[PDB]
């Protein structure tokens, strides 16, 4: 199984700011994949942002994210997403999603004044 | 997470060291059995005889059915489960649910002979149906925030110690040793040289990493190919000087009792490459860990077909750090492997490999 992933959505925003990032999934039954959402900044620690279900009904977040962003997932189209709303300057990282010990390269989320 | 709490998290000896796991809303204790050589995280899912308790999927409001079943099948027995989606609560070292894939068994031959089901730590490789199937460690490094590393000490030959994200200091003295992951899926070592009793066996070193030498803490005994074993044998009953032992022994089918001379006995000692490949280093089990009380004994060692598996009589002697972040596998004697104030391990090294081969995997 070559569990192939691509993130999209990211971009430079203001504090109180908005993105939808996107990861579009290949190579696998997407539609009974456990999905994650972490992110990495430059000289921090790995942080997991948020975790869904196959079919989308269990979600969790970390206590960081929480009530801000939603993760939800598109089975029919392999496609996972994650709403991002009131942007700190301190969710600025990489945002990766990954499955199975995979990961894709993932998409720069930067919030600045 | 925190690493002191982790400490003595492991019960058994034996019959298995396993870990207590939450499952579910509300939670569901089971007692797991810690599996380095499999990948799969599997629970009792139906009543059945020899065991307690089980995984009942229908008082778990936060479960969820994947909609297939896996079977998975060994050379002595096999089981058959349904795979779904739940929970997952470690009380012992973290304070938080994680969302894990679990197969849930409803039958099974040979499997359940006091944990209720397995908890599979090797590679993505290895897990079924597929590598897709997210492992319990591959969720748990994610959703946990932790390293890709755990540590594993068994001090039954005392409970033992799973440190799920790192090494705690408290578990060993001196040094540890580590050698490279040659391939990702079991956890396949190299191994150079088997020593009896200061004597090297007169065997190419492919004999013993026949298909693989793995590091497994689901598998009893050390386990070697039928030629390895063979010669094993015959430099143990050449060491022990005494009256030799009978065939039963060796095999498995009589127990040596007496009233031991410890003395008498050979070390056993396997040679690992370090990451360095011009050195190597030892683990060296003493005669306490592979003549083992059942005073009467039984032997420690086992033949096999495939694979060299460094079972629970070498892991005893030894704190076993499983690096997965940086591809190696650590060994550092364990201070708990005592018995009658005598150290059962020692470790050593480093020592030449340039008789041997670059290369003694095929
Ligand atoms: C073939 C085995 S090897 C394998 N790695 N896993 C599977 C999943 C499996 C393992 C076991 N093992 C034990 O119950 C047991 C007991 C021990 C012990 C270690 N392990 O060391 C200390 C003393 O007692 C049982 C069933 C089982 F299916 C299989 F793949």
């Amino acid at each position: 199984a070559q569990v192939q992933l691509q993130e999209s959505g990211g971009g430079l925003v203001q504090p109180g700011g908005s993105l939808r990032l996107s990861c579009a999934a290949s190579g696998f039954t997407f539609s009974s994949a456990i999905m994650t959402w972490v992110r990495q900044a430059p000289g921090k620690g790995r942080e997991w942002v948020s975790t869904i279900g196959s079919d989308g009904s269990i979600t969790t977040y970390a206590d960081s994210v929480k009530g801000r962003f939603t993760i939800s997932r598109d089975n029919a189209r392999n496609t996972l997403y994650l709403q991002m709303n009131s942007l700190k300057p301190e969710d600025t990282a990489v945002y990766y999603c990954t499955s199975a010990g995979r990961r894709g390269p993932g998409t720069q989320v930067t919030v600045s004044s | 997470a925190n690493f002191l709490a982790m400490v003595d998290n492991l019960q058994g000896d034996g019959r298995g060291y396993y870990l207590e796991m939450l499952i579910g809303t509300p939670p569901q204790k089971l007692q797991i059995l810690v599996d380095t050589g499999s990948s799969n995280f599997a629970v009792a899912g139906t009543p059945h005889s020899y065991i307690d308790t089980y995984f009942d999927t229908e008082r778990s409001s936060t479960y969820r059915s994947k909609g297939f079943d896996v079977t998975v099948k060994y050379t002595q027995g096999s089981w058959t489960g349904f795979v779904g989606e739940d929970l997952v609560t470690i009380p012992k070292g973290f304070n938080t649910s994680f969302l894990v894939n679990i197969a849930t068994i409803f039958e099974s031959e040979n499997f359940f002979l006091k944990w209720n089901g397995i908890l599979g730590l090797a590679y993505a490789t290895l897990a079924k149906p597929s590598s897709s199937l997210e492992t319990f460690f591959d969720s748990l490094v994610t959703q946990a925030n932790i390293p890709n590393v755990f540590s594993m000490q068994m001090c039954g030959a005392n409970g033992g110690s799973l440190v799920l994200g790192g090494i705690e200091p408290s578990l060993y003295k001196g040094d540890i040793w580590y050698t490279p992951i040659k391939e990702e899926w079991y956890y396949q070592i190299e191994i150079l040289k088997l020593e009896i009793g200061g004597q090297s066996l007169n065997l190419d070193c492919r004999e013993y990493n026949a298909d693989k030498a793995i590091v497994d803490s689901g598998t009893t005994l050390l386990r070697l190919p039928q030629k390895v074993f063979d010669a094993v044998v015959e430099a143990v009953a050449r060491a022990s000087l005494i009256p030799e032992f009978s065939d039963g022994f060796w095999t498995g089918s009589q127990l040596a009792c007496w009233t031991t001379p410890w003395s008498y006995f050979p070390k056993i000692s396997i040679y690992l490459r370090d990451e360095n490949s011009s050195r190597s280093f030892r683990i060296t089990i003493l005669p306490q860990l592979y003549i083992q009380p059942m005073e009467c004994y039984r032997f420690g060692i086992s033949p096999s077909t495939n694979a060299l598996v460094i079972g629970a009589t070498v892991m005893e002697g030894f704190y076993v750090i499983f690096d997965r972040a940086q591809k190696r596998v650590g060994f550092a004697a364990s201070p708990c492997a005592e018995i009658a104030g005598a150290a059962v391990s020692e470790i050593s090294g480093p020592f030449s490999t340039e008789d041997v081969a670059s290369n003694c995997v095929p």
